[PDB]
């Protein structure tokens, strides 16, 4: 039926923090449902990782001072609640941040007290001014995927917190805009149907070209209210959409690919094998990202379904 | 008429905040605003200017 | 005594019933015509058989 | 991959057309908004049941009345059209109203000893006035889909329906009314999350504890929409016609073939064999009366000329 398995065909990146993000085709205007119902999911229970508590070599209270800093101390409370990261593992990790001598205070001044990646190098924290200056702190970090206030954590808020252990809320996701529009689908013949548009924007750490393909399927956590609330799956169908190998209209995915390479390729609107035939090793790169195993050697198995370059 | 104090008595049937001014949210985002906000139900009309 | 989307009739008793009448009233109703600001005009019942 | 897909939860049946399932625990706010999604589906686009077409024992148009009834037909039919039922074979049944003789006319005067459950056996239409008077009709009924009034196609809707064949308000959708309410979570582990409550009420075609997936599918099958990321589309395929040599500039007359073929290939408009030389054999199965034998004649009558089927060309 016209719930035509409406995959995210048209993404259009803008550079490693922002894409157009669109969903098509839709039921005579149904981007009006999805663009306000699902957009609330995208603001409820989301992934990423960030700073949660901090312990600093002077901030025993916020009304303090450090002759050699330029923030004195209080304008350090600027990028903590602000630094964010990703993390392989369990929901508590640690860093330290240890600037000595004249300079900023930056990723190049960190030390890894735990399992922590850092897709935020540009998140400068504060400054120092002399040939014998220094500052040091610990930082607590968490990932989870949901939110609680810094002073309504309520049970885990009565632990031993030193006179210098600063405290923050569940900061775990660095997104800076999410928009919303609705206009016509691309689908070049099935054209009584709309598309959702969402124009998301971040700070780096994820483009909206990554932060979609399981980040939106959180819909699998919003459906107990509606699609068999109980224990009574009934005989009624899914009624499908097939278009077959090796038709010249088939998507670039029908070359067999390598993780989000599939997303960031089709984001160039080269969604389909028919024009990929133009992409000879002389001008091939015009695409977003698409940086390694995909790009390397697939060009000979391209010639096994049966295409070519020259 | 049915002045403010009588509204603040009768509202214990709607049972929503007897301020008349309530912690509104936004459907798109799940947020709740920096203050309680005026709400209720009004009698309303569509008018023969007709575009 | 009858109710219809355009028609209504009732029956009455000797406490009112005039010196030679049948004991009846009628309360039939409008349907669709033009008006002075090209508004629609229509009416519909509010009672039933034996009330 | 850490989906939740929750199940099993609750029951509070009240009366066939209303029951009251509810949902807890919910994560931190989910119950406050989600009940607005189905507020589209359970109005606009649903399958269920309605009347599709009608034909009547002396009434060419509903905008009228019949000399023997005690009620009048347009504002009767406005109430008749709600008669929607259930059906248990193929989707359609052409039911009949079988009525004659003094008194009310009802859902108990209709054909009901077959694959059909007339869940409205208390609906009433009008009266009759003599022991030999009549009112009778054929009544097409389907499960169908949507909220279709008797004018929806809006052109080609002048259509030539034999004078008395009424098109009908095929409003298949078994709900318009749906809404919801909320509590705090009350599952006796907690007092610290949220809780959804449902107030669905129906056309009587179903009860809220009887069936659901197609009625939630424009919200459940809106998920594959974000992953598994292969899609769907159609082409353009023809050229603008025509020049010499006159091997292609010929109608079917030149082929030496049979008459039913020459009637249905005439309906299929193939007045130049210059395109019958290149149209796909599966693409001749695109107009009826053109089946397994006529589709098989093509396969050598073209060759008999000294030509062939299957000859696309870069200029015509």
């Amino acid at each position: 039926t016209e719930f035509l398995k409406p995959r995210l065909v048209d993404i259009e990146q803008v550079s490693s923090t922002h894409a157009k993000v669109t969903l098509e085709p839709l039921e005579r205007g149904f981007g009006h449902t999805l663009g306000n119902a699902l957009r609330r999911i995208l603001l409820s229970s989301m992934p990423g990782c960030a700073v949660t508590e901090v312990e600093i070599d002077g901030v025993l209270h916020e009304y303090s001072t450090k002759e050699g800093v330029q923030e004195d101390i209080l304008e350090i409370l600027l990028n903590l609640k602000g630094l964010a990261v990703r993390v392989q593992g369990k929901d508590e990790v640690i860093l330290t941040l240890n600037k000595s001598g004249i300079g900023p205070v930056t990723a190049a001044d960190i030390t890894h007290d735990g399992d922590v990646e850092i897709v935020k190098p540009q998140h400068v924290i504060c400054h120092l001014t002399d040939e014998n200056a220094s500052i040091s702190m610990r930082i607590k970090v968490q990932r989870g995927r949901g939110y609680v206030p810094a002073s309504t954590r309520i049970h885990s808020e009565e632990d031993e917190r030193p006179i210098g252990r600063l405290l923050v809320d569940a900061c775990y996701s660095p997104v800076e805009r999410i928009a919303y529009n609705v206009e016509a689908a691309r689908v070049e013949q099935r054209t009584d149907l709309d598309k959702l548009v969402i124009e998301m924007e971040t700070n780096g750490t994820i483009d909206p070209e990554e932060a979609i393909r399981r980040a939106a399927t959180i819909l699998a956590e919003q459906l107990e209210a509606f699609v068999d609330l109980r224990d009574v799956r009934q005989p009624e169908v899914k009624e499908e959409k097939p278009e077959f190998d090796p038709i010249l209209l088939l998507p670039v995915d029908d070359l067999e690919l390598t993780v989000r390479s599939a997303n960031c390729l089709k984001a160039e609107a080269i969604h389909y094998i028919g024009d990929l035939v133009q992409r000879t090793e002389v001008e091939l790169l015009k695409t977003p990202n698409l940086g390694k195993k995909s790009l390397t050697e697939i060009k000979d198995v391209l010639a096994s379904r049966g295409l070519s370059l020259g | 008429g049915a002045k403010e104090a009588e509204i603040k008595e009768l509202l214990k049937l709607g049972d929503l905040p007897t301020s008349g001014q309530i912690r509104l949210y936004d459907g798109r985002t799940g947020e709740q605003f920096e203050r309680p906000v005026t709400v209720g139900y009004m009698y309303m009309l569509k008018l023969n200017h007709l575009v | 005594q009858y109710v219809d989307a355009s028609r209504i009739v009732i029956k009455v008793n000797e406490d009112e019933m005039y010196p030679g009448e049948a004991g009846i009233d009628i309360y039939n109703l409008t349907k669709y015509t033009r008006s002075n600001q090209n508004t629609c005009i229509n009416q519909m019942p509010c009672v039933s058989l034996g009330e």
